């Protein structure tokens, strides 16, 4: 069946959930998010676990490539044409949720700009 | 109709060719019980309740625009299965608001 | 009149919501009332395997039968 | 085959504004359906628990 | 009361006697279960109901045809429940202007 | 008197082009005199003419 | 008020599914009283044709 | 810990007035009706439940205490453990009593 | 951290006191437990009214 | 009360069993589901919808007697819960 | 018991005027019930199912 087959030879999609997903390697230091999101379930009485959308990691760079010139995004979500960010959802396993956030919150401000510097494109 | 209905299982779940038998099992089912919709044929009628949907979304423009679109539908091909295929969309919608809760912990409940 | 019927206009607008308010919750009850008869007869089904035969018994029955035909074509 | 095509890629654009979320090729089968006669109200409630049985299992 | 069932069953479907079996253990069973009565010993609204029907079908005309023929029903005397067949009738009432769901060999749905 | 009643009932039908045979409307007047609840005559016909439909 | 049908309905299933449960069980014989009904039968036909 | 299957049990075991085993009867009971789906009356907008709320308190002849009530739900907002006030909102108000 | 909690407990506590209730505050420790990790708000309310009834006949 | 169930079961159906312990039971299974009451210990709106239903069969005259009928159980002050009994005599309405 | 049927003789009378057939010994029946504090609305499907199902059957 040819579903299956695109399944494979393709990578697993994450922009809609219908693939089934890793967010495993054999290093210690690269599945630091079940490690962090477990302390965080036990110490806090009080854990609210989120609906996390599982990337896909390292991939989050050709998000940055993209993002940064070309076209408007909507594998995240932008506000307005002047406004870019990032939605709170996104974990790369070999971080944390917070740690992530933070390195792709200084390439979207720098993706705001190339992105409202387009819209002053005139053809 | 076997063959569509499985294959309607198979590709919503994205995967499982004869694993989502117990599934099927159940929307034969479903589709084997009768039911009176209220409000049964007549294209005006749906039409203007899309509208009213896409204003409590607080989504005008679009209500404008699939009138267009609506229009354009008749012209590119004509049923007496219109009407059920738009009432079909209808009930199917799904509201922007809200988060749709967790399903990463409530599986286990 | 203009106003018995403004007022006529404004109930309507009113009442068809409502109408969808209440189809969603009988909508939502149909796929309540199907979904557990099935849940039932998988549970019933599998019960009603077990203690009604053994298959396994059943299987050992013919199984004799082989080992008592195989016996008599070794003489 | 022509006339078909065009009638769907009308009823794609309507499903993307009014928030179905459903996938192109499910919905063709949806259409099929239709017009060789099913109820509409019985169609979208077992779309719903396929949907919901889907987001469960992949988490 | 059962004989009558039966009757219903055999007759319009045709006689399977065991393929008009469906019919038959669900007319005993729906009239066996107890409710208390809707739309009873009220004939005035029901006669109005069946006006606002006609209204709609755009045949006014059929509107005070039917008024004579009500009244023609009232001299005979004979029909305990005349509410009953005319709740029947308006159910499957239905407009010129399109058909409700054909189809058969729906079991494959 | 079921039949004289028939043929009143069967031009209403008729008129609300809805079909329904004379044979139905006849059982009807007999299910009536033994007492049935109004809901319960029409919901076991409009599922026998689907039925009908369907077989076919 | 439809709340309230809904869940009655679920209770009722529930209760009457495990008293089901049980009575299928009696008639049907569990696993325990197959394997005694054999050791029975061996005895009963080795008096009557190995003695 | 915290697993929904341990904490529907510790709410279960004080509420029935019985033992931790003895009211698994009810546990099974109580995990079917939660994983059968329902859907709210008020399904959008954080506002139309909290002013259902107010109303209530009139309601109750106690005009006062929903004044008190807007005043605690400042504070709520402002602590921020919590990302699902609505759910827990909307249950206190159908648990509601005299 | 524990000062924080406390309070998020302490506010909605004395709402559920004003509003009338009969769980303690171990339950209700519970049910925010629950309404963080999903769970629609009828299920819950419907499961602790069978649940309050039940004891009553018992006890 | 299992008693006073089954004394209720026998008598509606004709005094004296013949058959009527699958009744008994089918009672027992009703009772076990619980149901909601829609207002509690508001004996007065009960009477006042039984006449409003009243007007509503258009049997106004009923309406008016039933009145005098529930003043007196009011003045003799007897105790199993007014509310109860009258909710009763609301559904059979 | 004096004062049971007293109160019963009252509810027989409403019984009357809805037009419903009740036996004396069910309205007698129906007072220990709510005193034990049953739930009026299982009490109410009881009567109302076992009394139409005596009617039909005869």
């Amino acid at each position: 069946d040819a579903r299956s087959w695109l399944e494979q030879h393709i990578v697993h999609q994450y922009w809609t959930s219908r693939a089934p997903r890793f967010s495993h390697s054999s290093h210690l230091h690269s599945n630091l998010s079940a490690i962090w999101d477990q302390h965080l379930y036990t110490t806090d009485p009080l854990y609210t676990p989120d609906d996390k959308t599982i990337v896909t990691e390292t991939q989050v760079i050709r998000e940055t490539l993209w993002l940064l010139s070309g076209v408007k995004k909507l594998l995240i979500f932008q506000l307005n044409d002047g406004k870019v960010n990032v939605r709170n959802d996104i974990i790369v396993t070999h971080m944390t949720q917070n740690c992530l956030r933070s390195v792709l919150e200084q390439i979207a401000a720098y993706g705001q700009v190339v992105f409202r510097l387009q819209k002053f494109i005139d053809e | 109709p076997n063959v569509l209905l499985q294959n309607l299982c198979c590709r919503i779940l994205g995967k499982g060719e004869a694993d989502v038998a117990q599934q099927f099992q159940y929307a034969v089912r479903v589709i084997g019980s009768n039911f009176a919709p209220t409000v049964e044929r007549d294209e005006f009628l749906v039409t203007e309740k899309i509208k009213k949907e896409f204003v409590r979304q607080r989504r005008e423009a679009d209500g404008a625009l699939f009138s267009e679109l609506h229009r354009k539908l008749q012209s590119q091909g004509v049923l007496k299965n219109r009407w059920s295929i738009l009432y079909l969309l209808l009930s199917l919608s799904e509201d922007p608001r809200k988060q749709p809760n967790k399903t990463s912990s409530f599986a286990a409940l | 009149a203009i106003q018995i019927n403004f007022i006529k206009n404004m109930i309507e607008e009113t009442l068809d919501d409502f109408r969808e308010a209440c189809h969603r919750d009988i909508v939502n009850l149909q796929v309540e009332m199907i979904k557990q008869f099935h849940i039932q007869s998988s549970e019933i089904q599998m019960l009603l395997e077990r203690y009604s035969l053994n298959e396994s018994l059943v299987s050992e029955i013919e199984k004799l039968r082989e080992e008592n035909k195989r016996l008599r074509a070794n003489f | 085959m022509s006339a078909v095509r065009e009638t769907m890629d009308v009823l794609l654009e309507i499903s993307r504004l009014l928030n179905t979320g459903l996938d192109m090729e499910t919905l063709s089968i949806c259409v099929r359906l239709c017009e060789q006669g099913i109820n509409p109200e019985a169609l979208s409630s077992v779309i719903k628990e396929l949907r919901r049985a889907s987001d469960t299992l992949k988490a």
